């Protein structure tokens, strides 16, 4: 499919960014986590970032370690993941879907077979944490032969030759990298990256969307204003989870909130 | 792009976030150009020489072999400053860190030697050492942490997961990720992404060049076969490594077998896992059926590791050397005899080499063999564990 | 009648109960005849070397010095097997116990690191050993009791009196004396009866003979001095030894100060004693007016004893050596110091001999100086103490 | 004076041995003590050994050990113990009574000045328990000067050079270890000491007593028909001490009755 493609010509024409959330799947159970989901898009995500509960997230802070511990303490496998996947995907046929995994996970069971499954479920992209470029080939060309995006980093310590692999290597969007470190809403890039941007727009990458520690509407609108295609935002979401386990309700009504505020940080 | 080879045969390779891409291509060229430098060689040299005190003995145990044909010998890796071959490549890799301008030094440890030797290397060197060490080993061999803050660095208790030195190691490589302009990741063993598991072997490799030296000056001829526990696998390539090329000499590596490998509660991934991505590595891992990584057992924190370096998996695929487990129960009696026989108190690791030596004597007493075992550190650390241990077993 | 002189001047003797005579003979009689035995000597060298690690490094520390016209040396006996100087001695009075037919070993200790080296070479050598030591020495060095235990050496904890190393030396004479023919009494400092005071230098000289080789080896001259902590007097007589007759070299005693000399609590009988007789010899002792033995006091183990090799209060008494003390306080910051600055765990003991050299050089730091400490054991032993210690100045 | 000479040559009359208890001057106190010592002496005692309190006796085992704790506790003096030897010297002038010392107490304030106080106050030998031979050249040359019987021992370990030297240096008594070790009643000799007396005798050797061990009137009886002189007894005596502190009045009887007996063993 094209999902990204199609979402970022839309977002193009009503001169937007996108907001895309990440939650990690089954947090903090199935139920809980589909409904969750459901509530990000109806409260305006134009794509969705979603985490498979892995042992040792070592690209993680502290909330979405425990997001991926939720996952567990509920006993989700990657089996689940697929089936809730396939779930979202029948609810929500145009939302681009990318995966946020770890290598491990990829490998396990083959990867041609991992990138298989993605594409029988509906999933538009992953992206493999642990996988720089430098190792990238198997992972990438896999993706590419059952249809489904290799997501690369762009990190601020990118030369020249980076970008250009990024750029050539890349589809659906590239990850921009706020900063240096693991996920975490407190912790907030201090570089300007707009060299960066403009570079990748010259050697005709997937656009960029900006990731890594964005949990205000403000962040949001710098990234869009620093020509970046949009914004992703996990630990924030996240934290919202972790605050309302004893109260669901509260938990979707703050989730929509929010998912609302920054995505009209998009608009402009 | 790498100046040097990643990979050992499939195992091997940078698997880390992109972000840490650069740092582990600096690193590779300081070792690549600091091998090159005299004056690098010499100051490495110096230090392993008057202040680390190199060579180390070559002890001939007469007790614990009589009555077979067994000759054994131990590499006395006990008697290096701090108490254990962790020192030996510590040193090198803090003259990198300074090579490279880094002021700081992140390192994680299971047993307390590795964050020992991180620690007193940055007291001589000038660098601000913080350890990462799971509150579970931070217990059980307390006396190391003790002397890691003496030695004024700072000691950082991780609650994760099984609290030993998986968890320990996540937190480290978290670390850096974020701090790596100003801090070296001063890595402890022969595994992680490129080039660790290549720098760790070089820095280690004296003691192989050593034991090899001294046996042909005390027996005329090489060992029938060398013996080092493995955890991640830094002592063991160490001893491994000049005698890779010499193939009439036996090359054993001791995994833990904990409470027995039936148990599922050891740290034996080479001989008992399956490959997998972890660690900055593809290599041997414990593992679920689904892919996620198992935590593992052992007496010994320093073994406690669900995987092992790469190039241990290639000589094991290419049958150049062999790996083997040794039980806690193994190991704790390997440990009193050297106690009471010896006279040599050593690491509950080394006693799992140890071990596996005294099964190969016992089991062909007439067998002639001429062996070599590592011994890797003292067990100074590990006295109060076996203490309370011997305790409830009314010995 | 003797076949050597058991006097420095008017320091040493024998004096003992009449009973012990023929065993100090008998002592004597195989000491003349190993010293003269190439398979003595051979058999001693090889265990030092092989065993114990010998030589050991001299290390130049840097840190400590900069900003001033010191240079310091460290010889590292803290590097030797079991953990201080004691090993050395131990192995040739093991090896005498040996040659004179005895198969029981009899030892006191008060830091443990003799009570160590004693069980470490009974277990190597074939020797029943027991060990007395004083219940505070049990608390305040206890790493040491698990060592000797699990070597299978017996340990007695010794109530009477201090519950200090006097108390154990007192109940180790005692069991000598009717125990000789069986067990040899491998007295653990270079004081008691003759012929101790001469065997232990004799047995230790190589500290200094080294130490000279390696100093020349470095700077191309000898040391301007060479400084020692003082217990009994072994590791120091040790490096002086074969200084002696370089009569430009300074040879520096320490002698524990305690709480300070002024408030009685020391154990600093050179200096601050009077010539008495106890333990088998005539030398200075802390004593009443009366002429009652008093108790000693130190923070370390090692030094807290009432009394002092005869040779060391010979040497002084001519002037060929100089004796200081250095109290409690200025010990701990000198192992503060070392461990922060030079990466290196000293013994409490040591460190009294470190804080001196610190001092020397604070004092006149224009002053040109080339200085060798006897580092005479590693600190292990001592980080519970110092913990609890610098935890109570809420530091 | 010649006591011990007179002594032995009443007693070689009467065909009978020595009986000669040892005490800690002090132990439990100076007042019990000097009671103790005269119940001795009024029981049958044929000469004192007395223990001047040293701070550590190496030749002692645990029961003198803790004499000499007692005495200290008691403040116990060198020269409180001068005074007491006047005091007993003044109630008994007949009696040989000999010192047991350690070195340093001998040789503190000098050692002539030592053996010129023991002269003063009518003291009739001293043995210096921790100077072998080969160190008493001052110590017995000082005795003599001052009319001191200086008591040289005889181990069972004696070889014919330290019988002559012995039995030359000595005056007063020869004394002759019943065993290596230390003092102690629950330790007894178990070497026949038969051939080292007669070697003593034909050496002329001060009369012979055995010490060490000695609890019972049997061994008292056995070291007489052994040839020696007599016999003495320490840790005995002292445990009846002991275990008497609480009743002053059941110890003296306790003491008396025990001396009776061993002093009647001596007889035949
Ligand atoms: C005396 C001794 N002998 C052998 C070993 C085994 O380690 P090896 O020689 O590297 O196989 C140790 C390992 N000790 C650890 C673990 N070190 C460690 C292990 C695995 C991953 C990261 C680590 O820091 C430490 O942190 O000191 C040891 O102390
Ligand atoms: C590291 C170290 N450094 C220095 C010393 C000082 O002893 P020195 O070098 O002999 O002066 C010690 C003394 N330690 C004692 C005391 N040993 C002892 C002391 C006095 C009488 C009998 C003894 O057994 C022990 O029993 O180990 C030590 O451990
Ligand atoms: O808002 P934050 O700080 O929690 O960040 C949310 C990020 N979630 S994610 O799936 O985009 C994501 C993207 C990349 C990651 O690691 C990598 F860069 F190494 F590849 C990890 C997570
Ligand atoms: O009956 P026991 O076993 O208590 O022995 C009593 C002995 N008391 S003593 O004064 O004769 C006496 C005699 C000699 C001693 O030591 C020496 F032999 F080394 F000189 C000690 C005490
Ligand atoms: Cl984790
Ligand atoms: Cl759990
Ligand atoms: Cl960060
Ligand atoms: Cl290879
Ligand atoms: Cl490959
Ligand atoms: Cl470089
Ligand atoms: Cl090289
Ligand atoms: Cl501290
Ligand atoms: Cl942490
Ligand atoms: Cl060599
Ligand atoms: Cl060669
Ligand atoms: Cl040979
Ligand atoms: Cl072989
Ligand atoms: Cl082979
Ligand atoms: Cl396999
Ligand atoms: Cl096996
Ligand atoms: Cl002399
Ligand atoms: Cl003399
Ligand atoms: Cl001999
Ligand atoms: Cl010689
Ligand atoms: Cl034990
Ligand atoms: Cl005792
Ligand atoms: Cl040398
Ligand atoms: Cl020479
Ligand atoms: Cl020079
Ligand atoms: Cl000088
Ligand atoms: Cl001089
Ligand atoms: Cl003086
Ligand atoms: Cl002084
Ligand atoms: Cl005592
Ligand atoms: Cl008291
Ligand atoms: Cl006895
Ligand atoms: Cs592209
Ligand atoms: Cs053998
Ligand atoms: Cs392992
Ligand atoms: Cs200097
Ligand atoms: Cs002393
Ligand atoms: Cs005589």
């Amino acid at each position: 499919m094209e999902r990204y493609e199609n979402l970022f010509a839309q977002l193009n024409d009503r001169r937007e960014g996108a907001f895309v959330p990440f939650v990690t799947l089954g947090d903090p159970g199935i139920e809980q986590s589909l409904k969750i989901i459901d509530t990000l898009i109806d409260a305006g995500a134009d794509a969705l970032e979603l985490g498979v509960p892995f042992s040792d997230p070592l690209a993680d802070g502290p909330t979405i370690q425990n997001a991926n511990l939720r996952a567990f303490a509920a006993g989700v496998t990657p089996a689940q993941c697929f089936e809730m996947l396939a779930l979202i995907r029948e609810k929500h046929p145009t939302i681009p879907i990318g995966l946020l995994m770890y290598a491990n996970l990829v490998f396990n069971n083959g990867i041609d077979a991992f990138y298989a499954r993605c594409e029988q479920v509906g999933v538009d992209s992953v992206l493999v944490a642990d996988v720089p470029v430098e190792e990238s080939a198997p992972f990438r060309q896999a993706a590419l032969r059952h249809n489904i995006a290799p997501i690369f980093i762009c990190p601020p310590n990118a030369d020249d030759d980076l970008l250009r692999q990024v750029a050539s290597y890349g589809r659906g969007y590239t990850y921009l990298l706020s900063r240096s470190g693991v996920t975490g809403a407190e912790n907030r890039g201090a570089l300007p990256l707009h060299h960066l941007i403009e570079k990748l727009k010259e050697y005709h990458a997937a656009p960029a969307l900006q990731g890594f520690g964005i949990s205000s509407p403000e962040q949001v609108s710098a990234a869009v204003r620093a020509g970046a295609a949009g914004a992703i935002s996990g630990s924030a979401i996240v934290k919202i989870i972790e605050k309302n386990l004893a109260s669901p309700k509260q938990m979707l009504a703050e989730l929509r909130s929010f998912v609302s505020a920054m995505k009209a940080a998009s608009r402009a | 792009t790498t100046l040097l080879n990643p990979y050992f045969g499939e195992f091997g390779g940078m698997y880390v976030p992109q972000i840490l891409m650069p740092a582990l291509n600096q690193l590779e060229e300081a070792f690549v150009s600091a091998q090159k430098d005299p004056e690098f060689q010499a100051q490495f040299a110096d230090l392993l020489k008057n202040y680390a005190g190199r060579p180390t003995a070559l002890t001939k145990c007469q007790n614990i072999t009589a009555g077979t044909r067994t000759t054994l010998y131990l590499k006395r890796e006990d008697l290096l400053h701090g108490g254990a071959h962790k020192t030996n490549q510590v040193l090198g890799q803090a003259l990198l860190a300074k090579r490279m301008g880094k002021s700081e030094i992140i390192a994680e440890t299971g047993a307390g030697a590795h964050g020992v030797a991180s620690a007193l290397a940055s007291a001589l060197l000038g660098l601000k050492c913080r350890i990462y060490m799971g509150a579970k080993d931070v217990e059980r061999q307390s006396p190391n942490v003790f002397r890691m803050r003496l030695m004024g660095a700072e000691v950082i208790p991780v609650h994760s997961g099984s609290a030993t030195l998986k968890d320990a190691c996540n937190e480290a490589l978290r670390d850096w990720s974020g701090s790596y302009e100003t801090a070296h990741y001063m890595l402890g063993t022969a595994a992680g992404p490129h080039p660790y598991p290549t720098i760790v072997r070089e820095f280690q490799r004296m003691i192989g060049e050593e034991t090899k030296a001294q046996i042909l000056d005390k027996e005329g001829r090489l060992p029938d076969a060398v013996i080092a526990c493995v955890g991640g696998g830094s002592n063991a390539i160490g001893m491994f490594a000049d005698f890779i090329n010499d193939t009439s000499v036996g090359l054993i590596g001791v995994e833990p077998g904990g409470h027995g490998i039936e148990t599922g509660e050891h740290g034996a991934p080479l001989k008992h896992g399956r490959v997998g991505i972890y660690f900055g590595m593809k290599a041997p891992m414990m593992q679920t059926a689904d892919g996620q990584i198992e935590e593992s057992y052992s007496i010994s924190a320093g073994l406690d590791f669900p995987s092992v370096g790469p190039q241990h998996a290639y000589l094991n695929s290419i049958g150049r050397a062999d790996y083997v487990s040794i039980t806690d129960d193994e190991a704790l009696e390997a440990f009193k005899t050297l106690c009471r026989h010896e006279g040599i108190i050593p690491a509950l690791e080394s006693s799992h080499a140890l071990a596996h030596a005294l099964k190969m004597m016992r089991e062909q007493p007439e067998k002639e063999q001429l062996l070599v075992v590592n011994l890797s550190g003292r067990g100074d650390k590990d006295i109060f564990t076996v203490h309370d241990i011997l305790k409830a077993r009314g010995e």
